[PDB]
């Protein structure tokens, strides 16, 4: 339907003293389809469009700053340049809304430097902080490549983990704990006493009770001793629940030669 | 998480509407103006009047001390300043700065400096070298002046409350705020500062219930707080802790965490509204101004958790509210005496649980940790997290592998080894526990003793203490009371053969196990057993020992303190502040041995 | 000269000898001489010759925190053994075996002289 | 937990536009085109409960002209991972209010990307709550 | 117009240029994730480029090109020490012969009490009378004042 080559040179244009906020929308979107059926990408190409993308920004549209942050957001893997970008950066996060900002993050995570970081974290003690969660679930997710990357300066981190440790968002609920566990996982037995921690608890955006599962059986899988008096209450919440594939995953796991305990699996299956 | 803290009722009046609070640092003294018009400077210690002056007997609103210059800055609404030199209460000058109610002042303290807002809707700088010039006015008002506070941080810039609900913070060029920000959605009472350096908070009160806290440097709100009870006369920045204090118009106080900021909790001296709060710098004591009286309260522990292994390594964690992420040290290299010495630096850590026990295991080794109730111990060199539970009371097993544990019921269990030991299970009326060696379980004001394995009552003593330690396989052991202080023998045999008889005193415990050998009338700081040697602190400062019917003084110590430890190859005592700088003298526990030996008849 | 002789000669690569003989019978039980997981972990295994006994000590030097470097192996003992040499595994990086062993020349005649317990310190 | 190893959007006409590859492990573009061929095609017009391939999870909502995909490991949750697929599946419609075809990705060709970025970004879900979703975007 | 606003960051720049964009200010810490701005002045409309200068993009400072036209350098006055030799001249003279399409207006920054050395020796180290050379004025300032602030502009504001 259409071609890269002119459109290259093309996207420099809204570059060019060109106003219509329009035009250069399109642009930036075929762009993205060369890229997204498959395209080639270098530096030079890249260097140009450093000076080519940076200047274009008195913009105020909103709208404008999303397309921004998708292009990016691209960039990651193969990213150039940030210290321009804090500047920029910093607009998001003074920036009104909450949206900004977490699009930043995201391109940021596979790409950055350990140094800036520190500076980096304050901000992210107030992302961790925020109510409106959503950022702060952008927050989690660009820490994952900055896992990828590294993380463990994230581990030291733990602390905030427990402030946020409260949690009323289901998904949200969900979110944390799955950093959680990675965290443990590399530990049993705080885990045990985590498990403790949720014991007190129940779980608010489920999918938490999910991993948790498999979780929960993890340790127990290689003889976490006692299925009796623990797991035994987890089950029977398990077991009740209309979250029917808990009661399932459960379920499915203990699948048992003798019957561990035949019988109640029995009617869990009449159920099922 | 649980009030398991200090709290204190420090000192208490009942008085009036005590406005306003100012302190003397340089020696606790603490001024207050009152609804009254007298104003009053009170010792809290002993609940002693310093000095009380009747300035004016309109109601004071503002009062300062000048420590820097020794004397005691006073004004009255009279308009007038008046002075007092405060090295008697001899009055030194008088003049009339601002004509109008004089609300706040606020000093630079270190260029010789007092500021001064008043209601006039203006603000005076007034140069006290220059012997009370008005050196400078700094104007920008629609209201009356409030308040001022100097950002001391920066001495230099300050900000200004007011209730038009505006705030105008201020470079010295701009006798005008550098800006005005608006603020209240009801009038900006006050304006208060975040102490660390570090990061910048302001804390402004209003009575509409809504908190926003200020970055600076950013220049923005950072956010926006609500939940609150009542109008909210104060809240203020816990210096200490981080904590929230809320305040209200109805003296009601609420404290959220600066961390949680969950209502951590309600308190009631209904002694209604805050009218004023001063606070330690030293960020522990604190003074508010209530109708019905005034209270202070003391806050703190006197410790960070640490316990050290015998190569030399403190590890304590945290550093005052740090996060537990800094333990170690093994050092690397020798210095005099006198002088002080260097740390290494790797932390290990990053905990959640604030405690504020830490002990280690007989052998160093297992520290057990207790905090916000529970025990963490941990395997330490692993970090490893030996162990969890929650607590109320505890006791090692001595030897290095068992513990006790006092539920918050009260009744005992014991853990070996995450087994309960019921072979010992008296449950009867404690106070505290007390392990070691020798069970003692202390109780109806007594100190009774108990088995290892079975409970017996071994002996009960007239009283009950605070604090034991024993020797160094127990033998001779140090129980700390008060003023005044014992030294025991405990003979074995005769329990032995008592036992294998049975039919005995236990009332009493039995008459015919113990003994009393000689107690000390004593006051400690922090004590020691050099194995039965009772090297001790005392809290007047002197650092003995309690040697040979003697009892000397290695060395007086600058106030009182911390053993930092003393590591016997080198013979060493590693003392230690709370403020990480270790000293250490040497001694040679030879010496001491050579003495105890001898006396023993141990010449040779 | 049992399966343990096999292990008499397994020791015998090393030169460091105060003596030994040839392997009459190994240990009844292997000891862990660090518990479960530590900071450093040890197996343990004893074996006895007709002349001396060697402990010969299996491990796993835990903590990636850590080599273990200048390291010998004291024992201090109750009844009886006389004491040649307390043995130093060069190096020991983490979770790796490494040889450190202590050896004793084993006394026969006389009432109380092999059984022993001895005290151990790593340095 | 980074589910999608890859997201597609098909044609009827057994061709893709976008994908987005969450993760890749047989490289090129062109690897992942030739995969479509087998299973696209074979699938194509018709969708299952279930499918797998080969240990691996196959999830994806169709319409008559168009053909979604997420794909994930069969090792795990058909409900969810459904409902997730779904969520997708209904917040675009919801969204749309309409049944893309062909049309509507010319139609729009923006709305895809942005779409495509919201949910996952590379692999895992961040964003939902389709209507919410909806709402929370048109900008 | 592209007229860039040199100098570090920490220089307080942007405590100038704030003050007078906005009327406020803000730390003299010039930016570190840039400044570009948009300001009508005489209602003609200019775009502010403030670098908090700092080095490996100051390497790169030279990193855009197109659309140069003006300059506003701002120096620190008063600053002792960073100011001339090497630095100095390489900096004019490159930028001057890269861009030689676009005026040189210098300003020299935090002025108070000058804790210069000489205003004449330097504008002639800087070879202000190498002059023979496109509109320049050499302009004093401490920021507070603004010492000279409005010239800059306005005769700037000349055709």
């Amino acid at each position: 339907h259409l071609e890269k080559s002119a459109v290259l040179q093309e996207a420099r244009v809204f570059n060019e003293t060109p106003i219509n906020p329009r035009k250069c929308a399109h642009i930036l979107t075929k762009i993205l389809y060369l890229i997204n059926q498959g395209e080639h990408l270098g530096t030079t190409e890249a260097t140009e469009a450093f000076f080519a993308m940076t200047k274009l920004f008195q913009s105020n549209d909103p709208t404008l700053r999303r397309m921004c942050y998708l292009t990016i957001k691209e960039m990651s893997c193969i990213a150039e340049d940030v210290i321009i970008v804090t500047s920029s950066l910093t607009k998001d996060m003074t920036g009104k809304e909450d949206n900004y900002r977490g699009p930043a993050v995201r391109a940021l995570c596979q790409i950055t430097d350990s140094t800036m970081l520190q500076a980096v974290e304050r901000y992210m003690k107030q992302a961790i902080v925020d109510k409106v969660p959503s950022v702060s679930s952008s927050a989690l997710v660009s820490s994952l490549h900055l896992l990828k990357c590294s993380f463990d300066v994230v581990k030291r981190w733990v602390n905030e983990a427990q402030e946020a440790a409260s949690s009323d968002n289901i998904m949200v609920q969900y979110h944390a704990l799955g950093l959680l566990y990675h965290v443990r996982k590399n530990d049993r037995l705080a885990v045990s006493k985590m498990i403790s921690k949720f014991t007190r608890h129940g779980l608010k955006s489920p999918f938490a009770y999910c991993m948790m599962i498999r979780v929960a059986s993890k340790q127990l899988e290689e003889e976490d001793g006692s299925r009796d008096s623990p797991l035994f209450d987890f089950i029977e919440s398990c077991l009740r629940n209309k979250h029917e594939m808990v009661v399932y995953e459960a379920a499915s796991a203990i699948v048992n030669l003798p019957g561990c305990s035949a019988k109640e699996l029995a009617p869990a299956v009449s159920v099922l | 998480m649980p009030l398991r803290l200090d709290i204190k009722r420090k000192l208490t009046a009942r008085s009036d509407r005590v406005k306003s609070v100012d302190l003397h640092p340089t020696e606790p003294w603490m001024l207050a103006s009152l609804y009254n018009g007298s104003v009053c400077v009170w010792n809290h210690e002993t609940q002693t009047l310093v000095k009380t002056f009747e300035v004016c007997d309109l109601p004071v609103r503002a009062a300062k001390f000048v420590a820097r210059k020794n004397w005691v800055v006073t004004g009255a609404d009279d308009m007038q300043i008046r002075v007092f030199n405060y090295n008697t209460l001899e009055r030194v000058h008088m003049f009339e700065a601002h004509s109008d109610y004089i609300r706040c002042i606020a000093v630079h303290p270190t260029q010789p400096f007092i500021l001064t807002s008043s209601d006039d809707m203006l603000i005076k700088l007034w140069d006290w070298d220059k012997k009370w010039s008005c050196s400078q006015v700094f104007e920008g008002h629609t209201h009356y002046v409030m308040q001022i506070v100097i950002n001391p941080k920066d001495n230099n810039q300050f900000a200004s409350a007011s209730l038009d609900r505006t705030i105008k913070v201020w470079q010295l060029g701009s006798s005008s705020p550098n800006f005005t920000l608006e603020g209240h959605e009801k009038g900006v009472n006050c304006i208060d500062y975040y102490s660390g350096g570090d990061k910048p908070y302001l804390i402004s009160g209003a009575d509409d219930r809504l908190v926003k806290i200020w970055d600076y440097q950013n220049k923005t709100c950072v956010q926006t707080l609500e939940g609150h009870a009542q109008n909210v006369s104060c809240a203020s920045f816990h210096p200490e802790l981080p904590i929230i204090i809320t305040g209200s118009e109805d003296g009601t106080v609420r404290i959220w965490h600066s961390s949680t900021y969950r209502l951590e909790s309600t308190l009631n001296y209904g002694m209604e509204r805050v009218w004023c709060v001063a606070s330690l710098r030293g960020s522990n004591n604190v003074a508010l101004g209530y109708d019905e009286g005034s209270i202070i309260v003391k806050l703190g522990r006197e410790e960070p958790a640490m316990s050290m292994d015998a190569n030399g390594k403190i590890i304590w964690a945290k550093h005052s509210e740090v996060q537990q992420a800094n333990l170690k040290a093994m050092g690397d290299t020798e210095i005099k005496d006198g002088e002080r010495l260097p740390l290494a630096v790797k932390d290990m850590g990053s905990c959640e649980i604030y405690p504020q026990t830490i002990q280690h295991n007989p052998n160093g080794r297992f520290v057990v940790v207790c905090g916000d109730g529970e025990y963490i111990i941990y395997t330490a060199m692993a970090l490893r997290n030996k162990s969890f539970g929650s607590a109320q009371e505890f006791a090692w097993a001595h030897d290095s592998s068992e513990y006790a544990i006092r539920e918050s019921n009260s009744i005992v269990k014991i853990f070996k080894n995450f087994k309960e030991k019921k072979s010992f299970k008296p449950d009867f009326g404690a106070e505290s526990i007390y392990g070691g060696f020798l069970l003692g379980v202390r109780s109806v004001n007594g100190l009774a003793f108990y088995d290892w394995e079975n409970t017996e009552l071994i002996r009960r003593i007239e009283i009950q203490p605070k604090h034991i330690f024993w020797s160094d396989s127990g033998e001779l052991v140090c129980i700390a009371t008060e003023e005044s202080f014992f030294i025991l023998k405990y003979l074995s045999e005769k329990v032995l053969a008592a036992q294998e008889t049975h039919e005995g005193v236990t009332e009493d415990g039995i008459e015919d196990a113990f003994e009393v050998l000689g107690e000390i009338q004593e006051i400690v700081k922090t004590g020691l057993w050099v194995g039965d040697c009772f090297i001790y602190t005392s809290s007047v400062n002197r650092l003995n020992y309690y040697v040979g019917g003697e009892i000397v003084t290695i060395a007086h110590l600058d106030r009182t303190m911390y053993l930092l430890g003393y590591i016997p190859k080198d013979n060493r005592l590693y003392l230690g502040d709370k403020e990480l700088n270790i000293v250490s003298y040497s001694l040679l526990v030879s010496v001491l041995e050579y003495q105890t030996a001898v006396m023993r008849r141990d010449f040779s | 000269a049992t399966r343990q002789e096999i292990f008499q000669e397994q020791l015998a690569a090393v030169p460091e000898f105060q003596g030994l003989g040839p392997l009459f019978k190994s240990s009844p039980e292997p000891v862990a001489l660090t518990e479960s997981e530590t900071e450093y972990v040890i197996r343990c295994t004893k074996h006895t010759f007709s002349d001396h006994l060697v402990f010969q000590f299996d491990c796993t030097n835990t903590l990636n925190d850590q080599t273990l470097e200048n390291v010998t192996v004291q024992m201090e003992p109750t009844e009886a053994y006389e004491v040649l040499s307390y043995v130093p595994a060069r190096s020991l990086p983490y979770n790796q075996p490494g040889t450190c062993y202590t050896l004793v020349a084993l006394p026969t005649e006389d009432p109380t002289a092999v059984a022993c317990t001895f005290s151990c310190v790593m340095k | 937990l980074y589910t999608v190893k890859a997201i597609l959007i098909l044609d009827n006409d057994g061709d893709r536009l976008f994908a987005k590859y969450y993760d890749d492990t047989y490289p090129s573009v062109k690897e992942q085109k030739a995969f479509e061929k087998n299973i696209f095609n074979k699938t194509h017009r018709t969708d299952s409960e279930i499918a797998l391939l080969e240990g691996l999870t196959v999830v994806y909502k169709s319409s008559i002209d168009l053909y979604f995909y997420v794909i994930g490991s069969s090792y795990e949750n058909e409900l969810m991972l459904m409902a997730v697929l779904n969520c997708l599946f209904d917040s675009l419609s919801q969204m749309l209010r309409k049944n893309v075809e062909k049309r509507a990705l010319l139609e729009n060709m923006e709305g895809l990307f942005l779409a495509v970025d919201e949910i996952v970004d590379g692999g895992v879900i961040l964003e939902s709550d389709p209507q919410q979703v909806v709402h929370r975007v048109a900008l | 117009m592209r007229i860039l606003m040199v100098g570090l960051d920490g220089a307080g720049k942007t405590t100038v240029l704030y003050k007078l964009k906005l009327g406020e200010v803000i730390t003299t810490i010039p930016t570190i994730g840039f400044n570009v701005e948009t300001v009508q002045y005489k209602n003609i409309s200019f775009t502010v480029w403030d670098v908090g200068g700092q080095d490996r993009i100051r390497s790169l400072w030279r990193h855009y090109y197109r659309n140069t036209e003006g300059v506003i350098f701002v120096v620190d006055s008063n600053d002792r020490s960073r100011i001339g030799e090497a630095r100095e001249v390489m900096q004019r003279m490159l930028n001057e012969d890269e861009l030689r399409n676009a005026a040189w207006l210098v300003f020299a920054n935090k002025q108070d009490l000058p804790e210069a050395m000489s205003a004449a020796e330097i504008t002639e180290k800087l070879g202000l009378h190498s002059i023979r050379n496109r509109p320049w004025f050499i302009q004093a300032t401490c920021a507070t004042s603004g010492e000279g602030l409005y010239e800059g502009l306005e005769w700037l504001s000349n055709s």
